């Protein structure tokens, strides 16, 4: 018998270990793999797909589909805010989205985010909007001037419905926390660059949709259980 | 050269950000149509003047193997041991599902189909209800569809002539063993849009029927009342999955069904309301 | 430095966690492009 | 090509309708080799005086017959030199060619299963602590008829349950044993050649029967003919028979 | 003493393990192997031998030999069913047979099945029968037309008593369950293609025997205890 | 190249199904005579137009080694420990058979002769009948034919000078050891068509006599009443078998005899009756 | 990949489960053919 | 610390194991071996030496030296038995002898046995005896004819006192049990081939001695404790 | 080529039996004179017509190493623990002999002189006489001739500064250790035809004096009455022996003496009487 | 196949059971022959 010496940790069940273990079904030969389309190798494949942000989370629109669109008015000639969003990604509203829910399965955050916007108004309706990400260490911008001084994209609605802008990863440290709580990653704020113009006899109001995905940039680390789902009771057999 | 590159956890790397310059052109990469069903191609360097940064970050941890490859509890079986001639009772039976505990269920339900070998790990605990405990040995036998199901602490089927059983006794460390991917098809179904031959039982009920996990206390009649609670833990090893689906938004009602509705309770997502949309 | 690994068991499934191999998309989620 | 002629001793058998023939377990009978042997004395090998066709007393197949069996070497107990060689030595080994014969008309129908089963250890007739008595598994050439009657000494009798293969096993799985079917519309003879088979190189011809021949009709014999009753005859020839440890004659 | 670290599973008795173990009879030299005819290396060798199916399982024929034959009548001119069988192999009636009993020692099922039929009637009697396997997702065929639309063999009784037909492995998935219970593998149904014809003065009724084995095709997996045998009491010493 | 090919469990393969074509000919492969005693040669491609399918399936698990190579219970020995000067009693004796527990018995009785080495595994459990247990050590000694059989917890034979004994004490893990194939002949007899020198005791009784397994509690007189139940488990290693027989159709009555008849009970197979044969 | 195996004991029987070798019939159950 | 996994059997004391174990007297250097005549390497060396069989075990001769000789008479003209012996070797009478006592330390039996006989009568006395081994499956021979039909040696007393005959290993199975109890290995029976002839004035009665050893043939296996010795009380310090 | 040939246990083989033929000659191999002191040379083939048989049998198991190389009990030491200030008592002392237990004693006494290394194995068992046990640790010290012999559970000699001691505590597995062949001469004497300098103490008493095995309970004064029974087991390793002697025919009386006589009991061998010598 | 053996200890006696070497009589028990 070989002299051997036992070490701290032995006997212990650690959830995240990987060790070998006798197979209970020896000699069993598993079914052929076959070809199924759409294999996922890596979670980031999902974070990289456009998901719709529940931008309108008011108590009034909550459980409808209208939570997913914002409304623009021809009634307004003005530098008015339309909406704003915390940019951290496990944050509300964006936590519900693909990239959020997944980020919510990790404790660490980094990359650039791709916000794309689709204008759903009449083919003959036109507007120019300002889309702005204001970096952290300051308050959510209260005016068009204040917002525009940051990173922005002026969007002109025309033949192509859509535009994508990006919030660069700009941060003190290489990674960020998915549940920061006090610290912010910045804001993204939408304004009227001109006005929503309409012809005769066409709807005065038009909607706007909002999407997020990650860039090549994006990465998550330190896997943790998700905060966006729970089990209250017991589950029926 | 891959014993090294994965010891500091660096295979699978994130691209660098390149420097970028003032653009003036007819090429509008920021402008696409999301109507196509295609996600935009724009990258930081396309819409803003960026610097060169060498990105050291790693996707290893985000791999399917990292994500499913942690064990979590899929079942809790309580054995309340009676002494009413002791042999008529005192056994668990559990039909085998990843579906009765929400945390791991949500994770695998991120995909439509999944395939993998399994590592089952057991955490038995004896709650002592008498002055003492004595010597408790337990038996856990896997009873695949069609195998004889034990009806008493008694019956012959614990002979386990060809079945796999594993034994635990107080003071022994947590049992563990591996399973080979067991489905009859090429992958496990996390969801099923069909019924049985009889046109009944919509859903996963039909697909993966692994049979049952049966528990019995094997130590012969004795005087101490105890309870034994063995918790079952499951790690996925060697994993592939296909067709990502959106993540479960609501509490789980029932196994093998997507039913979300609950009695006299408002239907409640994890989204959180705001007073007004111009303020974050 | 680096690390040592042997499989001690007769069956596939006993083996520990698999090694990682590249994302190698193809872009089939993000761009499944019929005319590229 | 449905013809067969097998010559063994000074004996030759003929059958004009047969289904091939079967060699048990795919091995032809042979003499016992130096590598496998145990008993260190020179065996005696009677050759033609021993390995020849011995044909036993015939049995009658009727509308009511539900089966029969014989045990080997036992059935040959009183047959010629093979017999005498059997009780003069402790040990013997032999293979056999078994040829079962039943003929009828193109106007009869019936079907027999002919099986040669190794170590056929039959079952006691009753419950509890009974066993089977030596005499009842050593009938000689006459064999056991399955009879519905009450019998002499029942605690010693074997079961009469033939569809249980007498062994408590389902008839009709009786096939994994070397076998043929005699089916009157098709054939006339059944023929089986068997090698010595046993977990020992030679055994006692007296206290152990290596084989049992069992024929039970799985299709009842039906006819409109005047002869509504026909005989089945067994002839078996030992092959490469050898004996050793000679002494006086056991009775 | 070498530093070493203990792993989950240790101490455990697993029925299906194979590890080494000290021999309690050291130096003992076992008896010579010798040649015995009829070695079996693999269980499938048995599944490949024709066994008789207890096709007539009525309460009336049960413990006889007549459970093993079916009876044909010259009295009938008609497209009548003769009998039918569930085709799953651990199923009744075929569970009792070689291939069934063995399949009953495993939980998984695949291959093609060989059903052979021997006609035991008078040498001068003649018939033509239809033998049909109707694949799953439909009910047992109620009529000759319905049955024949599936996989079949029309059998003509003549000099050779016997015919073998085969139920191809045709199934959704590569393997099937030996105890399916709700799901079916299909049916095999026997009918009169013509009529059982007889001369003067020959029995009006003739019997029919039925056999199963597996094809080269056939395989079983995941060993489990058998359902076709039990131990009620205790066994006497 | 066989460390690899058996790690994914692929030596021993199943043939492919070839494509097949409309046949018109004098060659009738479907037509044979089962009277020959020969099983038919027909294959799917012979009677039906088949496609080409590459068969990945494996017979490994169906091998004799896989099938007998799982341990199951062959005996249960209960030791009720008395204190009536404690030394007059308190020992098991068991004559060694694979024949007293039905599940493994049925499996090996699938063959006429069998040969193999054995792995015996022990699962002792102390049922505590007093307020406590204390220190229980047990001894298990193999006592081959002719060796002196212990008549008391006392007697010298537990000295075990040349016999093999194995010791277990509470808290120690399940004992195990291996045996070399022990018969005096080339294989073990599962069935025997012969009697003893005295023309008595039909059957296996005669053949394999391994002697006996003897148990004793070795801890000296003490105060706690307990019961010790050691269950014996047996795996076959290194296996060959010959001459397959049909499987046992009925419950087992008695060891070493094929007797199936039972008192005042109908004789009951595992076959199941139907109402009528034209309906499945 | 593949796997490692050594025998640690002096006696045949101590060794673990045997390796598999081909069915290689001969057809002696299904076709023991006297004229083939 | 190296990951390692504990196996069934561990902790166990098995009498027949051989494993290593720390030496409690490290560095100790044992005394020189020297040459002593008569080393034994193997037990069979002993089984191969002639030992005297206690052929006359009657209650009347028991604890004397006369248990070891048989007496021949000139008074008898006849085919009379002289004595007989069970041939199994752990059997009575031969269990007491070298080869027996040792065989009694094993459970398994095989080989040929060498029975040698020394005639102790007057130099001028003469006889011819028949020595016969009758193989198993029959009863001990009751008559000279019956005995002689087996394996025999006709012994003629003359200048050389002694003769050795051998019982060949003749048996069903390669080995036999040393404690068979019901089964026999055969018998060895001694008769008068002629008569014990004497001159005038010389003793009318003459003795006969009997020896056993094993042949090159002989082997024992499966070591077990001996049945020919016991410990009733305790042994004094 | 000897890792292999001894794994199936085949070095040391038995000769084959050759074929033999009818002899007619002046050469009488069956005829010898046993008066010479020589055992006969005759072989089966000499006196009977024999066949050729290839003998596969093996003498390995019959080797001196196989026969002595199994452990058996040589001593049983009971420690009855008192609490009468606990330190005045509670120690074993045993003078070391292979002579106090008959089974192994008979085996080694098959030879006149023997030489070998020893493996001592311990089987301690605590018989609990109180409601409980607590923590029992034991010490076993080897005290060679001349070393100070402990007179109390107390005394300094358990310091064991240069002596070898081994410790056991409840729940620890059976202690074991090896000894090198300890005699002062070239071999151990199993028998001695001589006396001491004083012309006294006939026999082995004189020869092998190993000193003593001393046991003590080391756990300090406590409340539970218990008994500890440690049984000593001994395997011979690396063995030679010389000059075989006939085996002991009668029960053993006393150690170190061949005395067989017992008071008021008939002197009783293992031979068994017959009614008459013409019947077996 | 074959088997692996190392000695783990510094002293002769610790080593396990010895290997077997041939009987090689000489016939000194059975035939110690002064004129052969
Ligand atoms: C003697 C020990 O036996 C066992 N104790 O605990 C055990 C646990 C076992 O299952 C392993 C993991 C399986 C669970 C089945 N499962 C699925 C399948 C389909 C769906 C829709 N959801 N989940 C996929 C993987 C198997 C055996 C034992
Ligand atoms: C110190 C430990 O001693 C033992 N404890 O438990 C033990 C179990 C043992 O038997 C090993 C398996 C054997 C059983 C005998 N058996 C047969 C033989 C013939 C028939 C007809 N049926 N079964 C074949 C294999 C041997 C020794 C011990
Ligand atoms: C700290 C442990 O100390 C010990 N515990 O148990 C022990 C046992 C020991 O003896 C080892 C075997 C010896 C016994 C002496 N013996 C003899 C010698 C001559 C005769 C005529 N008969 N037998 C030869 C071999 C030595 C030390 C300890």
């Amino acid at each position: 018998g070989l002299p051997v010496f036992i070490t701290p940790g032995s006997g212990q069940f650690l959830t995240t270990d990987d060790f070998q273990s006798p197979c209970a079904l020896p000699w069993y030969h598993p079914t052929k793999e076959i070809s199924i389309p759409g294999e996922v190798k890596n979670l980031v494949e999902i974070c990289q797909v456009d998901s719709l942000v529940p931008i309108n989370n008011t108590d009034t629109y909550i459980n409808s589909e209208n939570m997913y669109s914002v409304v623009l008015q021809s009634s307004i000639n003005a530098p008015d805010k339309i909406f704003s969003i915390r940019t951290d990604v496990a944050s509300q509203p964006l936590a519900t989205t693909l990239i959020g829910e997944i980020s919510s399965y990790f404790t660490h955050w980094t990359g650039s985010l791709r916000f794309s916007f689709m204008f759903c108004g009449t083919a003959n309706t036109t507007v120019k909007l300002l889309l702005a990400y204001t970096p952290p260490g300051i308050a959510e911008p209260t005016t068009r001037k204040d917002a525009m001084l940051g990173t922005h994209v002026i969007w002109d609605v025309g033949l192509q419905s859509t535009i994508s802008m990006v919030v660069p990863w700009i941060s003190a440290s290489h990674y960020r926390n998915t549940s920061p709580g006090r610290s912010t990653s910045g804001y993204i704020t939408c304004w009227y660059q001109t006005r929503l113009v309409i012809p005769p006899q066409t709807p005065p109001t038009a909607r706007l949709l909002c999407f997020v995905s990650g860039c090549k940039d994006f990465c998550l680390r330190m896997a943790r259980d998700t905060n966006l789902h729970l089990q209250s009771g017991a589950i029926a057999q | 050269e891959n014993y090294i590159d994965e010891v500091l956890n660096e295979v699978l790397v994130v691209p660098n950000i390149n420097s970028s310059n003032p653009t003036t052109s007819n090429s509008a990469p920021a402008l696409d149509a999301a109507e196509t069903g295609h996600t935009s191609s724009v990258q930081p360097e396309d819409v803003i003047e960026t610097r060169y940064v060498q990105t050291s970050q790693t996707r290893d941890e985000m791999s399917l193997e990292s994500f499913l490859g942690r064990s979590g509890c899929i079942h809790e079986s309580k054995l309340e041991v009676t002494l009413a001639n002791y042999n008529k009772e005192n056994f668990t039976v559990w039909a085998i599902n990843l579906q009765e505990m929400a945390q791991i269920r949500r994770k695998f339900e991120l995909f439509t189909y999944t395939r993998f070998d399994s590592e089952i790990t057991l955490v038995p605990c004896i709650s002592a209800l008498s002055q003492d405990i004595g010597h408790i040995t337990m038996q856990y036998m896997y009873v695949p569809p069609g195998a004889p199901v034990p009806n008493s602490r008694d019956d012959y089927a614990w002979q386990s002539g060809t079945n796999a059983s594993v034994f635990w006794q107080h003071g022994q460390a947590y049992p563990r063993f591996s399973l080979p991917f067991l489905s009859v098809a090429s992958a496990y179904y996390m969801f099923y849009d069909g019924y049985d031959e009889q046109d009944q039982n919509y859903g996963t009920a039909n697909t993966n029927n692994m049979g049952s996990l049966c528990s019995r206390i094997v130590t012969e009649k004795h005087i101490h009342k105890v309870h034994i609670m063995t918790r079952i833990y499951h790690k996925a090893k060697h994993v592939k999955a296909w067709c990502p689906r959106p993540p479960r938004a609501l509490e789980y009602t029932r196994a093998h069904r997507t039913n979300f509705k609950i009695e006299d309770r408002s239907i409640q997502t994890a989204i959180v309301t705001r007073p007004i949309i111009t303020t974050a | 430095l680096n690390y040592f690994n042997i499989n001690y068991f007769k069956d596939a499934a006993s083996n520990g966690a698999s090694k990682l191999e590249f994302t190698q998309d193809p872009s089939k989620f993000t761009d499944p492009v019929k005319d590229v | 090509d449905r013809i067969i002629q097998i010559t063994r001793g000074d004996s030759t058998i003929t059958s004009q309708d047969v289904a091939n023939a079967i060699v048990a377990y795919g091995v032809w009978p042979h003499y016992l080799s130096s590598k496998d042997a145990s008993a260190i004395d020179k065996p005696s090998q009677p050759d033609t005086s021993s390995n020849r066709f011995y044909t036993l007393r015939s049995v009658t197949w009727s509308s009511s017959s539900k089966g029969w069996w014989w045990k080997l070497p036992d059935a040959l107990k009183d047959m010629g030199i093979f017999g005498e060689n059997m009780f003069y030595h402790y040990l013997g080994r032999s293979g056999y060619t078994i040829h079962v014969q039943c003929n009828a008309s193109k106007f009869h129908q019936g079907t027999l299963i002919v099986a040669l089963i190794p170590e056929h250890q039959i079952a006691s007739a009753l419950h509890g602590n009974v066993n089977v008595g030596y005499n009842y598994t050593h009938p000689g050439e006459t064999g056991r008829e399955v009879k519905a009657e009450t019998r002499l000494n029942p605690d010693l009798q074997p079961t009469e349950e033939y569809w249980l293969n007498f062994d408590g096993t389902l008839l009709g799985n009786i096939t994994i044993f070397p076998h043929q079917f005699i089916n009157l519309r098709s054939n006339n003879s059944a023929t089986i050649i068997a090698p010595y088979v046993n977990a020992v190189p030679m055994d006692s011809m007296r206290s152990h029967n290596n084989w049992s021949l069992v024929i039970i009709p799985i299709c009842p014999l039906e006819t409109s003919s005047a002869i509504n009753t026909i005989p089945i005859t067994i002839s078996i020839s030992p092959m490469c028979a050898e004996f050793s440890g000679a002494r006086a004659k056991r009775q």
